[PDB]
């Protein structure tokens, strides 16, 4: 009546975007 | 055709050393 | 006395890394992890990994 | 019969290439020890003598020692060895003048490879570094613990990169396909401060573990199609061929 | 033919510069014994003599000793090691003046490699003792045990820094992730009386403990982007070049 733990899945709820900037490496 | 001295064993066992050789990166 | 401190680690100095792999020992296997710091060397001047 | 060249220092240091269609002219003086290169890596089988009391040879290894002891020796020398057989023609002279030291050897066929592999190689590296014809992808969410989130992700259709700053701590990433499972992709540390992390695949959705903070990576620019890897290699500009021959 | 050349006190001790493509001319005075001194740790193969008994040899690692001991002893060697092949031509002097005592080998390409990593270790310290353009934080409270009270705390960005007085234990000091969870960081410690111990991160949350004494330091200035560290050191005035090759 037990099993492994399984690891947090992240919330689906505050997205955002990832790159607020341009990378530099992207020569742009 | 061809040719042809020891005493006091426990206290001195455990403190017995292990002394780990180091290594070198490569 | 050392050698060198600049280009060796001594004994006792912490490798932090985070595990890859989920580990599971019913059978003898293998591992890996990669590290989340540089690794300083004993005087605190070099990257060593 | 090919003659050894002298060299431009002293006349009894001289140099001959290998020509298996030839012979060797070696022009030796009484009491001078002669001392044949043999090159690198190379396996001694048998010699033989036109006299084999005429010269003393000694071998030990790669090195060849040859001295007269007996006059008016006009003999050869015939050694087999792993992969060519040279041919010498001792001639004695009888001036006591102008002898050689030693005989040391050009082979063509060897420098015809190392001078074409350094160019080679130079061209490769180059063409890696000269990087044209890529487009990005930058369009990518987050979701999650924000402590851990990169600043900057992307892709160029055949790796997918991830910049973190320089006091966070690089995490790990992981594979995640339609279902819901993780899974690992082999990742690799690019970059002047070795802060990218460059997994080897285009996924819309990434997750970042580490430890218990966990957060998820969207790609809303998922391309089913991209480009094929038709180079063999990961530039469009280096093929990739095959040394096996077989 | 390379002619030894003598030292300002005696003509009887030479030095000569190593060539591949020349013999050394060695005039062998009678009842004299010439040391010829290798390559440190040079390891010895073969010789060869254009007259075994005009002289005798004898050989203790890398140090030779030569002597006339025949009429007209006019003849070569070729005494090869691992790394080259010397060639000497052995001339008997027969007035017994200008005798050589030993002979050296100064290899240009060595000396010239001693003398660089002395100069570049030079640099680097100064370097390292250079210490500017740098920023530093000051932004730091501290709540709960004040007797285990750090007298100053700081970063440079790279490092944080922590100061004891004289009279206090120096604590451990343990990393605080997002959660709250504890973990180990190296540590160095630094200065003239071991009252700074410096670790290798900046984080918001440091914590110190001692005991059953706990004291927690908040970094309220945290950067979550600090200075990426290019150069591969502490400092940014040095780089790190791979001597392994490869």
């Amino acid at each position: 009546c037990a099993s492994a733990p399984k690891p947090k899945q992240p919330s689906d709820f505050n997205r955002e975007p990832v790159n607020k900037t341009v990378p530099v490496e992207i020569q742009r | 055709l061809t040719a042809g001295g020891g005493g006091g064993g426990e206290l001195a066992e455990k403190l017995q050393p292990m002394r780990l050789s180091g290594s070198s990166a490569g | 006395r050392l050698g060198n401190r600049d280009m060796l680690i001594t004994q006792g100095t912490q490798l932090d890394c985070v595990l890859e792999t989920r580990l599971v020992t019913t059978q003898p296997g293998m591992t890996t992890c990669h590290l989340t710091r540089d690794v300083y060397s004993t005087s605190g001047r070099v990257v060593l990994l | 019969l090919d003659v050894p060249s002298s060299s431009r220092y002293d006349h009894r240091i001289r140099y001959v290439t290998y020509n298996p269609a030839d012979v060797v002219q070696v022009d030796t003086v009484l009491g001078v020890a002669t001392h044949i290169m043999l090159e690198e890596g190379e396996q001694y089988l048998t010699h033989a003598f036109g006299d084999s009391e005429a010269y003393a040879f000694a071998r030990k290894g790669r090195h060849i020692f040859i001295k007269p002891q007996a006059e008016l020796a006009n003999t050869n020398l015939i050694v087999v060895t792993d992969r060519r057989s040279y041919k010498f023609r001792l001639q004695m002279r009888n001036d006591r003048n102008g002898a050689m030291y030693e005989l040391a050897f050009r082979y063509p066929d060897t420098q015809a490879r190392q001078t074409r592999e350094a160019n080679a190689r130079a061209a490769v590296e180059a063409a890696f570094e000269q990087r044209v014809g890529a487009y990005y992808n930058l369009k990518y969410m987050m979701s999650g613990d924000k402590d851990i989130a990169p600043v900057n992700a992307w892709d160029d259709g055949r790796f997918t990169y991830f910049k973190f700053s320089a006091n966070a701590d690089l995490p790990s990433i992981y594979f995640v396909d339609a279902e819901g499972n993780e899974s690992l992709v082999p990742r690799t540390t690019v970059g002047s401060s070795n802060n990218i992390i460059a997994v080897h695949k285009v996924n819309p959705k990434w997750m970042i573990r580490l430890g218990n903070r966990a957060l998820a990576i969207f790609n809303e620019a998922y391309d089913p199609n991209g480009v094929p890897n038709d180079t063999g290699t990961a530039s469009p500009a280096v093929r990739r061929v095959n040394k096996g021959g077989n």
